[PDB]
């Protein structure tokens, strides 16, 4: 499931038995109920330009 | 960087001055407040390895605004099956002696997962490469921070549209082409550690490293970067250890 178009993922993709798939998220982001999407929880999270998020 | 623009301040804010005695060594990537990410060769020729410094938030070399931050640089972690004065395994993990600040200037790029970067990050065709390198082959560096976008190759394909030139070093599986073949755009020998950074989904990633080439933006020559997704877990491990007396530390790679 992984290795097609990321699983659905925003950012990281674990397989599982079967077709059990779980999005993850790098350090300063959390997860959505969505089970996809990755949103900030810190005021600098890595990757992301700040004037350009501000503007 | 030959055929780029300037990057407008504050938008590549992970990107990383190194200084030896106040003279421009290299690029870096910031990865979190502690660690910065380089090339190995950037330390060939090191001698005293405590004027050594490390720069965040810096665009114009020319004036201080107040968002720049130095920090000298505590440990030097180069793999051991790095060789001076070649190509393969061009990576350095570098420690900072105080953690940087956060700030609109100073921000992590992301140290991506192995599977994520070599199952997704690498299909993305465009990266972003940056540096106070050379404007042009023989010409001077740049005052302000440069940028320049380039299209990643598959291994076989730069093999393929690379000039016939001789004693020429292989690409090897720790390394990967981006770039032209017309000499028109490239990134240079004094942006080397400096990023290869991929957007994805909103967020970018650290995909590459400044590592070599042939004479900056040659007819017939894409320029070589280090295959980051190859050390993540050497990296992940060395972030995870306590400091070691000394500045260079040799580490096991795998
Ligand atoms: C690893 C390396 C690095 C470079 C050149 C050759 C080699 C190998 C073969 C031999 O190894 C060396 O020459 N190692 C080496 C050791 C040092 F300490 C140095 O100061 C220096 C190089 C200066 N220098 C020429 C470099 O950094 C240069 N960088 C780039 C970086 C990116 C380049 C790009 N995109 N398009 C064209 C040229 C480029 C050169
Ligand atoms: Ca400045």
């Amino acid at each position: 499931i992984c290795v097609n178009e990321n699983g659905g993922c925003e950012q990281y993709c674990s397989d599982h038995t079967g077709t059990k798939r779980s999005c993850r998220c790098h350090e300063g982001y959390s997860l959505l109920a969505d089970g996809v999407s990755c949103t900030p929880t810190v005021e600098y999270p890595c990757g992301k330009i700040p004037i350009l998020e501000k503007r | 960087i030959v055929g780029g623009k300037v990057c407008p301040k504050g938008e590549c804010p992970w990107q990383v001055l190194l200084l030896v005695n106040g003279a421009q060594l290299c690029g870096g990537t910031l990865i979190n407040t502690i660690w910065v990410v380089s090339a190995a060769h950037c330390f060939d020729k090191i001698k005293n390895w405590r004027n050594l410094i490390a720069v965040l938030g810096e665009h114009d070399l020319s004036e201080h605004d107040g968002d720049e931050q130095s920090r000298r640089v505590a440990q030097v972690i180069i793999p051991s099956t790095y060789v001076p004065g070649t190509t393969n395994h061009d990576i350095a993990l570098l420690r900072l002696h105080q953690p940087v600040v956060l700030t609109d200037h100073v921000v992590p790029l992301c140290l991506p997962e192995r599977t994520f970067s070599e199952r997704t990050l690498a299909f993305v065709r465009f990266s972003l490469v940056s540096g106070w390198g050379q404007l042009l082959d023989r010409g001077a560096t740049a005052l302000e921070l440069m940028v320049l976008n380039v299209p990643r190759l598959m291994t076989q394909d730069c093999l393929q549209q690379s000039r016939k030139v001789g004693d020429s070093p292989n690409i090897t599986e720790y390394m990967f082409c981006a770039g032209y073949s017309d000499g028109s755009k490239d990134s240079c020998k004094g942006d080397s550690g400096g990023p290869h950074a991929t957007h994805y989904r909103g967020t970018w990633y650290l995909t590459g490293i400044v590592s070599w080439g042939q004479g900056c933006a040659t007819v017939g020559h894409f320029g070589v970067y280090t295959r980051v997704s190859q050390y993540i877990e050497w990296l992940q491990k060395l972030m995870r250890s306590e400091p070691r007396p000394g500045v260079l530390l040799r580490a096991p790679f795998p």
